[PDB]
RNA sequence: CCCUCGCCAAGGAACUCUGCAAGUUGGCCCCGUAACUUCGGGAGAAGGGGUGCUCCCUGGGGUGAUGAGCCCCGGGGAGCC
RNA sequence: UUGGAGAGUUUGAUCCUGGCUCAGGGUGAACGCUGGCGGCGUGCCUAAGACAUGCAAGUCGUGCGGGCCGCGGGUCCGUGGUCAGCGGCGGACGGGUGAGUAACGCGUGGGUGACCUACCCGGAAGAGGGGGACAACCCGGGGAAACUCGGGCUAAUCCCCCAUGUGGACCCGCCCCUUGGGGUGUGUCCAAAGGGCUUUGCCCGCUUCCGGAUGGGCCCGCGUCCCAUCAGCUAGUUGGUGGGGUAAUGGCCCACCAAGGCGACGACGGGUAGCCGGUCUGAGAGGAUGGCCGGCCACAGGGGCACUGAGACACGGGCCCCACUCCUACGGGAGGCAGCAGUUAGGAAUCUUCCGCAAUGGGCGCAAGCCUGACGGAGCGACGCCGCUUG
RNA sequence: AGCGCCGGCCAACUCCGUGCCAGCAGCCGCGGUAAUACGGAGGGCGCGAGCGUUACCCGGAUUCACUGGGCGUAAAGGGCGUGUAGGCGGCCUGGGGCGUCCCAUGUGAAAGACCACGGCUCAACCGUGGGGGAGCGUGGGAUACGCUCAGGCUAGACGG
RNA sequence: CCGAGGGUAGGGCCCGUGACUGGGGCGAAGUCGUAACAAGGUAGCUGUACCGGAAGGUGCGGCUGGAU
C-alpha cells in the first residue's frame, strides 16, 4: 500500500506546504532498549486547511516537488502546540550548542 | 524475446544443464526468470532428464520460444504430443 | 626584437610558462634577437613536475614576435606575441610538442626539429 | 581500421536530417496557430492548428516523435488555441 | 640649445644613489574583499562588473487639493550608435 | 540446547589489577629450503600507468540496383560466386574493470490514477492509387596517405502525398471511477512493403489497435563506515502560480511570487569505501571482509555533448576541448586492450601472442549456414584444496 | 624426500666448538671456559611434496564487556549548585491497540551453507531432493507489561 | 542562452620541505650534586606565585597519602 504515517505540523509558513513531523520507536538493535527517533515530512496541503498543531496522517504520493512526495491525508486531531514546543525548544536551545 | 533453454551448471567435463527459462539478453549462467527442469547428456543417472511439462507449456503458450536443443528435450519429455 | 629583460611566453610543453631573456646568444654585443636567434633565459614562470622550474637558466629559440619580420619578397608577418621554444645545446627542443605557429625562418636557420612539429608554419 | 558501424553513422546523419526538419514545421505550425488564435482570427487559428495535428500525429507514425509526445504536443495546442479564442471567440471553423 | 607641452615601433626599470621624474590608477553605482586587531578597524584593502541615447511599462516622495502641472528618488522591459 | 580449555611474563614470595606475548583457524598471497604424479579450482590485490601485432560483431540475394571472374547458350539471357553500395535486424546483449560514488548507489519491503518496452505469444482488422531523392555506377578536380569535392544517372522492404478507419491520438460535454483509471457523443488528426515458392493457395514479411510476457524509468519507508580538534549549512536555496521538457512525476530546466528548507536523532565539512547474495572467524552475540561465482550500480585515456534508435547520452559509434604518443612524401594525418593473449613500467607478486565453434548461449537468416577471445577445452604456476607414489 | 623444531609456553637430549664473543629471540630470557637456549654433530619430536617465514583478518581478549567489565586505595565520580533537551517514573478504573505477543499469507532468486541420496574407481569437485530462518508487506487476533487518551486516589513530591 | 575548459584576482584545508630552535625518548662506560622513598636527615604532597647551575627552594592557602 501507500507508507501512511501520523505526525504534528510544525511549520505552516510555506504556501500549500506543511511540515509534518513523523516519530517512531524501535528496539536499538544491540542495546535492546525501544528509542525513539523522528523525522520532517514536507506534505502537500493544496487546501491550506491544515494548520500548526495538527495532528495529521500523510500518504505517500506521486512527486509533487524536490523534496514533496507526501500529501495529507487527513485530519486527525487539533491542537498539540504542546508538541510543537516539544520540537522548538529544541531548535532553539542549539543556539547554545556553538562556537 | 523471453527464451527456454539449458544454463551449463556441473564442472569441466562434466555437464549438467538446467533447461531454465530467461530472458535471451542474460548470460547463460545467469539469473533465470524460473527454472522448470534438467538435463544431463551424459546420461550417468536413472533421469538424466526431467521437465516440469504443465510449466514449460505456460511459457510456451505466452510466448516463451525454446532453443533448438531444448525443443527436442521437451519434444522427448511429450511436451508436444498433440 | 627581444632583449635582455623581454619577458617570452614558451610554446612547448617543457613545463616553462614564461621566460625572461638574459641574454642573446648571438655574437658579442648584440642589441636584439628576433626570430631564429638563441637566447639564454631565466625561468620565470613554470607549472608543477614540468623538465623545468622557476629559477632554471635554460636556452630557448625565438620563434615568434609582436615586432614583425621582413621578408625578401617585400612581405612582412607579425605575430601576437613572443614566444620562444625551449632547446639543448644542439638545438633541440627539449620539449616534445610546440604549440601555435612559427616563422618559417626557424627552419633556414636548422629548426628543422621544431618547424616540424608546429602545426603551423607561417 | 573499418566497419560497417560507419554505414550505421552514415545512416544516422540522414534520419537526424528528416527528424529535425519534421519537428520544425510542427513548432512553426503550432506558433503560428497559437499567435492567430491570440489575435484570432478565429477560423485561420484552426486551420493552421488541423495543419498542425496532422503533421504531430505524421511524425508520431515514425520514430521522430514518440506517439505520447504527439499526443502531449496536440494536447496543449488545442489547450492554448481555445483559451485564447476565450478571449474574444467565436469558433469560426473545425475543430472541436 | 633651453623651457613647458603632445605622440612613439619592439622592449618594459635593463635607467639611477632611488622608478627621481613621468606613466598607470582616478568620479559615481553594484558585487566583492585577507593576515592581523586595541574589535573601532585594517577598507576605497585587493579584485571586478556597470556607466550614452531611444521607446514602452511601472513604484514612492514634495507642492497642490486627494487631482493636474511642476520638482525629487527609483524599478523592469525592448532597442540604437 | 551437538556449544564455550588456556599458557608465559610485574614479586624474595602472595593475591589482585593490568598490558605485552603465544599456541588455533583463515588468504587471489608472497619469500626461503625442497620438490614426483593426477583431478578440480585458481592466478596484476600495485600504475583506472603507458602499450607494437593479431584477434574480441556481425549477418540477410526470400528487401534493391550494379561491378568484376566464371558456368550454362543465342549481342543478349539465365546461373553461381565475389565486391562494395542502398535497405533491414544486430551493434544498448555478451566480455572488462572498481576509478568515481556515503548516494534511493546498494539492500529490503512497497508505490506508479505519473510511465516505457524491439524481436516473442494471443486476439481484432488491413494492405487501393500516385510521386521523388540518394549511393553504387559514368565524368571531371585534390593527395604520400587519410581520403575527399563537384557534375550527372538508376532500384528498392528507402522517402512523401492522397485514398481507406476496425481502431488509435487530441480539445469540450457528460457517466461510472477518484491524482492523468475505464466509457461515450460531436469536431480534428494518423496506417502500410512487399519478397518467395510447388503460383485463385501456402510460407516469410509490412500496417494500425487491444491484451499478454519479458526487460526497464521514476517515487516512497527502513538499513548502510571514521573525525564534532568539521556546528552551524542553504539563493534554484524551501514552497507556490504559469510554462518548458520527457515515456513519465519532479527545482529536472525557466519567468514571476512568497520566505522559506536543513541541523547535536549530527546538517555542513573532511577522510575512507563500489553495495548485496555471500566469505572468514567466533560457543554464540559479535568481529573482519566483498577476490573467484550470481545480482545491482558505476565507469570505457581526462572532460563535455548530443545524434541514431524500442532502448545509448553508446568500451572495439559520432562531435568538441585537454594530455600523450605515433605516421608522413614535412603539405598533412592518425590512435584509445578496465575485451583475449601479449609488451613495458611499477611491484614482494599474479599465466599461453594456445585450440575449437563439437558442446551450451547469443546475433542475422525460410533455410543451408556465417560470425562469436561469450563459451567449451588445452598450456604455464604446489597458488589452494582433494586424491596417489617413492614400495 | 624434504622442511621446521628439541630451555619454558611446546612433543622432542647428549658430545664437541665457542667463552657477555660469535650469535639466538614470539614473550620470559639465553652466551662472561661443564650452554639440554649460540654453531656443528649423533640422537630425538612434528609434519611430509611439502615444511617454514613475513603480511593481514577473527580467535584466544569478559582487554569496548548486548550476551559479558568497571570507577575509596589499581586507570576511572564532573569542584559545587541550578536547570534546557533527553532518558526514566507511584496506586485504582475504563477507551484506544503504537510497542509487545499469536495465527494466517506474500516476499525472503540462483549458487553457497545444513541434512539425505547419487555421479566421476575415492575425494576434492559436481548433481537431485529436503529443511527452515530473521527481516519487511498484507488480513485477522490478544491486552498482561510499556504507550496514549479519559476518570478516580494519596503512600512520592509540593504547600498551610 | 547555457556550456568543457582556458585566463585573471583573492580566499580556505591538507601534505612535503626549511637556516635555526624547543623540549621528548633511548643509550651509557661520564660531570655536578642528593630532590623523593626511613621523621629520607627541613614530614611529604599540592594549586599558585616569585626565585635558583640542577634536582629544587621559599611565600600563601590546602590534603594526610605524615613518622614520633
Ligand atoms: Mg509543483
Ligand atoms: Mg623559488
Ligand atoms: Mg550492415
Ligand atoms: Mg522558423
Ligand atoms: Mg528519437
Ligand atoms: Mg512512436
Ligand atoms: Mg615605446
Ligand atoms: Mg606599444
Ligand atoms: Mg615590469
Ligand atoms: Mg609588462
Ligand atoms: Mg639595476
Ligand atoms: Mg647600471
Ligand atoms: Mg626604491
Ligand atoms: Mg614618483
Ligand atoms: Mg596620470
Ligand atoms: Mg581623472
Ligand atoms: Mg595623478
Ligand atoms: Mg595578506
Ligand atoms: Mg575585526
Ligand atoms: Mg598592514
Ligand atoms: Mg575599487
Ligand atoms: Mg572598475
Ligand atoms: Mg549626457
Ligand atoms: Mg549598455
Ligand atoms: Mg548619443
Ligand atoms: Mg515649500
Ligand atoms: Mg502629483
Ligand atoms: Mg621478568
Ligand atoms: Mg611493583
Ligand atoms: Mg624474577
Ligand atoms: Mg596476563
Ligand atoms: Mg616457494
Ligand atoms: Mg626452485
Ligand atoms: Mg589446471
Ligand atoms: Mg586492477
Ligand atoms: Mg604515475
Ligand atoms: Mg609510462
Ligand atoms: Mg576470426
Ligand atoms: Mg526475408
Ligand atoms: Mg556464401
Ligand atoms: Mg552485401
Ligand atoms: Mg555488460
Ligand atoms: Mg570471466
Ligand atoms: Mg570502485
Ligand atoms: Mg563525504
Ligand atoms: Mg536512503
Ligand atoms: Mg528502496
Ligand atoms: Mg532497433
Ligand atoms: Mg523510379
Ligand atoms: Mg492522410
Ligand atoms: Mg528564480
Ligand atoms: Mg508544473
Ligand atoms: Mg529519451
Ligand atoms: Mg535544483
Ligand atoms: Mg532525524
Ligand atoms: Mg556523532
Ligand atoms: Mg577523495
Ligand atoms: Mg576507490
Ligand atoms: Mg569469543
Ligand atoms: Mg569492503
Ligand atoms: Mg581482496
Ligand atoms: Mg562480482
Ligand atoms: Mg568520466
Ligand atoms: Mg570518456
Ligand atoms: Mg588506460
Ligand atoms: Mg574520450
Ligand atoms: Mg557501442
Ligand atoms: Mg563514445
Ligand atoms: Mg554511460
Ligand atoms: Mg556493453
Ligand atoms: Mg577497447
Ligand atoms: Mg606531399
Ligand atoms: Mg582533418
Ligand atoms: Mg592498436
Ligand atoms: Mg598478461
Ligand atoms: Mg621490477
Ligand atoms: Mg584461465
Ligand atoms: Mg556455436
Ligand atoms: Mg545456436
Ligand atoms: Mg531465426
Ligand atoms: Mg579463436
Ligand atoms: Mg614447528
Ligand atoms: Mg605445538
Ligand atoms: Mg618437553
Ligand atoms: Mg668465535
Ligand atoms: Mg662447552
Ligand atoms: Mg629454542
Ligand atoms: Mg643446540
Ligand atoms: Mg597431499
Ligand atoms: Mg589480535
Ligand atoms: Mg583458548
Ligand atoms: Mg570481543
Ligand atoms: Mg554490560
Ligand atoms: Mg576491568
Ligand atoms: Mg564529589
Ligand atoms: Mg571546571
Ligand atoms: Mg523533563
Ligand atoms: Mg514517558
Ligand atoms: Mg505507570
Ligand atoms: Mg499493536
Ligand atoms: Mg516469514
Ligand atoms: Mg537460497
Ligand atoms: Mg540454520
Ligand atoms: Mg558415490
Ligand atoms: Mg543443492
Ligand atoms: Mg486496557
Ligand atoms: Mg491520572
Ligand atoms: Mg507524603
Ligand atoms: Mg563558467
Ligand atoms: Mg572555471
Ligand atoms: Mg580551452
Ligand atoms: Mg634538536
Ligand atoms: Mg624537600
Ligand atoms: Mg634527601
Ligand atoms: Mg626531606
Ligand atoms: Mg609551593
Ligand atoms: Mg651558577
Ligand atoms: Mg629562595
Ligand atoms: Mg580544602
Amino acid at each position: 500500500p501507500k507508507k501512511v504515517l501520523t505526525g504534528v505540523v510544525v511549520s505552516d509558513k510555506m504556501q500549500k506546504t506543511v511540515t509534518v513531523l513523523v516519530e517512531r520507536q524501535f528496539p536499538h538493535p544491540l542495546y535492546g532498549k525501544v528509542i525513539k527517533r523522528s523525522k520532517k515530512y514536507l506534505a502537500h496541503d493544496p487546501e491550506e486547511k491544515y494548520k500548526l498543531g495538527d495532528v495529521v496522517e500523510i500518504i505517500e504520493s506521486r512527486p509533487i516537488s524536490k523534496r514533496k512526495r507526501f500529501r495529507v491525508l487527513r485530519l486527525v486531531e487539533s491542537g498539540r502546540m504542546d508538541l510543537v514546543e516539544k520540537y522548538l525548544i529544541r531548535r532553539q536551545n542549539y543556539e547554545s550548542l556553538s562556537k | 524475446m523471453v527464451k527456454i533453454r539449458l544454463a551449463r551448471f556441473g564442472s569441466k567435463h562434466n555437464p549438467h544443464y538446467r533447461i531454465v527459462v530467461t530472458d535471451a539478453r542474460r548470460k547463460r549462467d545467469g539469473k533465470y526468470i524460473e527454472k522448470i527442469g534438467y538435463y544431463d547428456p551424459r546420461k550417468t543417472t536413472p533421469d538424466w532428464l526431467k521437465v516440469d511439462v504443465e510449466r514449460a507449456r505456460y511459457w510456451l503458450s505466452v510466448g516463451a520460444q525454446p532453443t533448438d536443443t531444448a525443443r527436442r528435450l521437451l519434444r522427448q519429455a511429450g511436451v508436444f504430443r498433440q | 626584437m627581444i632583449q635582455p629583460q623581454t619577458y617570452l611566453e614558451v610554446a612547448d610543453n617543457t613545463g616553462a610558462r614564461k621566460i625572461m631573456c638574459i641574454r642573446v646568444l648571438k655574437g658579442s654585443n648584440a642589441k636584439y634577437a628576433t626570430v631564429g636567434d638563441v637566447i639564454v633565459a631565466s625561468v620565470k614562470e613554470a607549472i608543477p613536475r614540468g623538465a623545468v622550474k622557476e629559477g632554471d637558466v635554460v636556452k630557448a629559440v625565438v620563434v615568434r614576435t609582436k615586432k614583425e619580420i621582413k621578408r625578401p619578397d617585400g612581405s612582412a608577418i607579425r605575430f601576437d606575441d613572443n614566444a620562444a621554444v625551449i632547446i639543448n645545446n644542439q638545438l633541440e627542443p627539449r620539449g616534445t610538442r610546440v604549440f601555435g605557429p612559427v616563422a618559417r625562418e626557424l627552419r633556414e636557420k636548422g629548426f628543422m626539429k621544431i618547424v616540424s612539429l608546429a602545426p603551423e608554419v607561417l | 581500421r573499418n566497419l560497417s558501424a560507419l554505414k550505421r553513422h552514415r545512416q544516422s546523419l540522414k534520419r537526424r536530417l528528416r527528424n529535425k526538419a519534421k519537428k520544425s514545421a510542427i513548432k512553426t505550425l503550432s506558433k503560428k496557430a497559437i499567435q492567430l488564435a491570440q489575435e484570432g482570427k478565429a477560423e485561420e487559428a484552426l486551420k493552421i492548428m488541423r495543419k498542425a495535428e496532422s503533421l504531430i500525429d505524421k511524425a508520431a507514425k515514425g520514430s521522430t516523435l514518440h506517439k505520447n509526445a504527439a499526443a502531449r504536443r496536440k494536447s496543449r495546442l488545442m489547450r492554448k488555441v481555445r483559451q485564447l479564442l476565450e478571449a474574444a471567440g467565436a469558433p469560426l471553423i473545425g475543430g472541436g
